[PDB]
RNA sequence: GCUUGACUGCGAGCGUGACGGCGCGAGCAGGUGCGAAAGCAGGUCAUAGUGAUCCGGUGGUUCUGAAUGGAAGGGCCAUC
RNA sequence: UAGCGGCGAGCGAACGGGGAGCAGCCCAGAGCCUGAAUCAGUGUGUGUGUUAGUGGAAGCGUCUGGAAAGGCGCGCGAUACAGGGUGACAGCCCCGUACACAAAAAUGCACAUGCUGUGAGCUCGAUGAGUAGGGCGGGACACGUGGUAUCCUGUCUGAAUAUGGGGGGACCAUCCUCCAAGGCUAAAUACUCCUGACUGACCGAUAGUGAACCAGUACCGUGAGGGAAAGGCGAAAAGAACCCCGGCGAGGGGAGUGAAAAAGAACCUGAAACCGUGUACGUACAAGCAGUGGGAGCACAGACUGUGUGACUGCGUACCUUUUGUAUAAUGGGUCAGCGACUUAUAUUCUGUAGCAAGGUUAACCGAAUAGGGGAGCCGAAGGGAAACCGAGUCUUAACU
């Protein structure tokens, strides 16, 4: 029962080097590198999911403090007033109505500051 | 019912541990035998009744008694047996054409372990005191 | 081939009804006259053979 | 337990026991799978660095020379070295308790009566021994991939069958698990299955 | 002052040890000592004063005894 | 198991039982009757092998295709559908196979028979002496000198002799059993350099023999000795006439063969490392495990999304091993391809599962053979005690509350 392994093994190496299409020298071209790369690039990409979610968020507070400073508001204070106000918008659709919708934020802005004072 | 149907019953046959064929197996790199020591090896490992050095219990502890050559051949009999052999006299020789007692077998005792319904002879053999009034009350007789 | 019993083991133990061992107390061989009688007659009678040391002395006798 | 016949369509009777039991599949198995080991033949050997043909000389140094540390030319991890685990011939026959077998025989018998797989006939012998006359009858009797069974020993019977490879004829005695599940139909003569009934109990 | 409890067989039940073991123990049976008696006594105020197994030695024994009767040897108990 | 054993590690019977096979004889000796059974050689006849061989059934049409043995139709043989070939997979094309036959000659084994040697049966005897024992030293018996029986003998001794002697595990008595110091003897048992047939949950060119090949070769070594690598065009050479470039080269381009020459002998398939040519995008102010998240632009493909590239930007110091702890400046790896490590046998225990169940199961072996026989044995249904022994109890003790 002498199972010869070439088939399996060259699948194998195979599939792994597809994943590592793109990358510079043997890692894309030298099995052992090429496999490292990839778990590398994995463990990178489930840090990134995480660290994506971190960054949109961070994107978003920094363009409403922005804007809401443009309408003569800090980013806290705003927020606060729109928490006071019981205004459930989300800071992505505040960052979006920002930058593409100037009398919305205005708007928003006003009755912010108007429930803050 | 065809050559491709039959199938074991569930909890027949197991799977066989392979050791060393990689991470998600389990048994991984080492095997199941930790980190390098005398165990670890292969051909690794103590005999038996090995304590470090320190003297074995089967050493520490005193020889004790001696073998007796007549238990050998001494044997005992069950009720069920006294109803085994055939016909109505047990002796030694009915009993091992029976193959109750083993060949070289001088001497038998009947216990009470069991019960004889049907009334017997035991000639020749020692019987103990429940088991000779548990014959005698089958309607039994015992005689030396 | 069949396993092989350590005669030594045969000798200083017997199994019991249930499967335990039946043993003879050391240190009643010598020097008995500084041990005190109560001392000796205690150790005289068999013992079992405890739960730690079981596991060896069945590994020793494999056909007791 | 009632078989009616094909040729007389007159029944007859056997054991409940042996014709009408339940379909044990695990003991079946058990004992169809034996039956394969038993078949199989188990002649191989490879050569361990023992016996692999080379002198027993260390090829270079334990230290110095730099190349990785090596022993025998003869080692498993080396081209044309040993077999790490080299084969010897062995024995792949697995005992089957003669209870556990008879089960297992009765219950593949049920299940032939049960599946209308058993056809029961009051003699099937054939005139000559000519392998067109016996395809003729199975033919006519509808058969094609078919053990036929029969008590007393027939030369034209055998004859005749040698040549069809659906077709098997054999004695009541030398009855085997793997033969019935196999063939697509069984035809027992009434002496040959009088003579199984004696045979299993 | 008188004595040999510096007893023999056991021992509910505990303590302490990985184990080998080591320790405390009321009470029961037998037989004793002191006490008028109740009682106490299974060594010493307690905690060190010690050495497993093997192999032998000595004494006893209602065990065994390689055809049989013995014997040797073995076992068991005491001890070196 | 009983035993042996620094009573350690280990070694390890016998009695008795079940099988295979079973064959008993002769000389220490002379009288009788005496070519009397048996055995061996040697001629002859018969039978059956062996060493060459002979015969050996039955299929065409059509489609695809380079080619049919394949598809689809309709037939036939089969005591032959084992197997191998033939332009793809053939019971019926070829060689065979089942089956039936064959030997001038040589020879194996049977009987039959002739010749030579060989000696059967009766009565009377006789019954292996430097031997058995012993002392000393060793060795063999499971038995290590131990209480050590038995066997062998290097050394020194040394009986009795059937009115006798050996053994029965120190030794003595009784009883039983056998007759040493002289031989022969088939079968069942062991093995395979070699010959034939057949088989494989054996390998398929780094495997299987070291050796599929001109291999114990090349090569290495003074020598003993060590010891490789290396298989595949095509169905068939039909192996490329002729022309051209070139050195009357190598190599190549046509031509031709072929189903196919990116099947051209550096020949089936033809992966990866590694090296090129072309195209798209990126890249010459930019600092690090080279990715990942975000992401502009550009190119392409279709009707915006797929693909390719990735300016700029957040985060981010390989893997294994070994360690309290490694980016570690601790180990290992130049890369790729192939191979490379928890197996096997037998005992034992526990778990699952199947069978039967106070029972379960057979081993050798026999066997029209994985059936069925075979229950010799083994485990269990009873333990206690060192043991005799007792026994649902038993041991302890004079006895146990
Ligand atoms: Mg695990
Ligand atoms: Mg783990
Ligand atoms: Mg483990
Ligand atoms: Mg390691
Ligand atoms: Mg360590
Ligand atoms: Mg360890
Ligand atoms: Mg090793
Ligand atoms: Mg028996
Ligand atoms: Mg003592
Ligand atoms: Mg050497
Ligand atoms: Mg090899
Ligand atoms: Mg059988
Ligand atoms: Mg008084
Ligand atoms: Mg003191
Ligand atoms: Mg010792
Ligand atoms: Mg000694
Ligand atoms: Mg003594
Ligand atoms: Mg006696
Ligand atoms: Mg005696
Ligand atoms: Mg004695
Ligand atoms: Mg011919
Ligand atoms: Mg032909
Ligand atoms: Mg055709
Ligand atoms: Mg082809
Ligand atoms: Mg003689
Ligand atoms: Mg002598
Ligand atoms: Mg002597
Ligand atoms: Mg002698
Ligand atoms: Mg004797
Ligand atoms: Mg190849
Ligand atoms: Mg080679
Ligand atoms: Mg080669
Ligand atoms: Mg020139
Ligand atoms: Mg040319
Ligand atoms: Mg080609
Ligand atoms: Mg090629
Ligand atoms: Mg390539
Ligand atoms: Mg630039
Ligand atoms: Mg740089
Ligand atoms: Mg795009
Ligand atoms: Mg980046
Ligand atoms: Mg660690
Ligand atoms: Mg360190
Ligand atoms: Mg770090
Ligand atoms: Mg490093
Ligand atoms: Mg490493
Ligand atoms: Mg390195
Ligand atoms: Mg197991
Ligand atoms: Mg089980």
């Amino acid at each position: 029962a002498r199972v010869k392994r070439g088939v399996i093994a060259r699948a194998r190496h195979k599939k792994i080097l597809k994943q590592a299409k793109g990358y510079y020298g043997a890692r894309s071209r030298v099995y052992r590198v090429a496999f490292q790369a990839v778990i590398k690039a994995g463990q990178y990409a489930y840090r990134d999911r995480r660290q994506r979610k971190r960054q949109f968020r961070q994107l978003w507070i920094a363009r409403i403090n922005a804007a809401a400073r443009q309408n003569g508001i800090s980013y806290s204070k705003f927020i606060n007033g729109l928490k006071k106000a019981s205004v459930e918008i989300d800071r992505k659709i505040l960052a979006d109505i920002a930058v593409f919708d100037k009398v919305a934020f205005t708007a928003l802005v006003e009755k912010a500051k108007a429930a803050l004072a | 019912m065809r050559l491709n149907t039959l199938s074991p019953a569930e909890g027949s046959k197991k799977a066989g541990k392979r050791l060393g064929r990689g991470i998600g197996s389990g048994l991984g790199k080492t095997g199941g035998r930790g980190h390098k020591g005398q165990k670890s090896r292969s051909g690794g490992g103590v005999r038996r009744g090995f304590e470090g050095g320190q003297m074995p219990l089967y050493r520490r502890l005193p020889k004790f008694g001696f073998t007796s050559r007549k238990a050998a051949i001494t044997a005992e009999v069950r009720l069920s047996d006294l109803a085994k052999v055939e016909g109505g006299v047990v002796d030694l020789n009915t009993l091992k054409a029976a193959n109750i007692i083993g060949i070289q077998i001088e001497f038998a005792k009947v216990i009470l372990a069991g019960e004889v319904t049907t009334p017997v002879t035991v000639r020749g053999l020692r019987v103990t005191k429940g088991a000779r009034a548990a014959i005698e009350a089958a309607g039994g007789k015992i005689e030396e | 081939p069949k396993i092989k019993t350590v005669r030594g083991a045969a000798k200083r133990f017997k199994k019991t009804g249930k499967g335990g061992f039946k043993h003879k107390h050391a240190n009643l061989r010598h020097i008995l006259t500084k041990k005190a009688t109560k001392r000796k007659r205690h150790l005289r009678p068999k013992a079992m053979v405890s739960k730690g040391d079981l596991g060896l002395v069945i590994a020793c006798l494999p056909y007791a | 337990m009632e078989l009616v016949l094909k040729d007389a369509q007159s029944a007859l009777t056997v054991s409940e026991t042996t014709f009408g039991r339940d379909f044990n599949e695990a003991l079946v198995h058990q004992v169809v799978v034996a039956y394969a080991a038993g078949a199989r033949q188990g002649t191989r050997a490879q050569k361990t660095r023992a016996e692999v043909t080379g002198s027993g000389k260390k090829p270079w140094r334990q230290k110095g020379t730099g190349r990785a540390r090596s022993g025998s030319i003869k080692s498993p991890i080396w081209r044309s070295g040993g077999v790490t685990f080299a084969a010897r011939p062995q024995d792949h026959s697995q005992k089957v308790n003669k209870k556990m077998y008879r089960g297992a025989l009765k219950s593949i018998l049920s299940e032939l009566v049960r599946q209308d797989r058993l056809i029961v006939v009051e003699k099937f012998s054939v005139e000559a021994p000519k392998t067109k006359l016996l395809a003729q009858k199975l033919k006519d009797m509808a058969l094609e991939d078919v053990l036929i069974i029969t008590g007393e020993l027939d030369e034209n019977l055998f004859l005749a069958a040698r040549n069809l490879h659906k077709v098997d004829v054999r004695d009541a005695t030398g009855i085997d698990p793997v033969s019935l599940i196999a063939f697509d139909k069984v035809v027992m003569t009434a002496d040959a299955v009088k003579q199984v009934e004696e045979m299993l109990a």
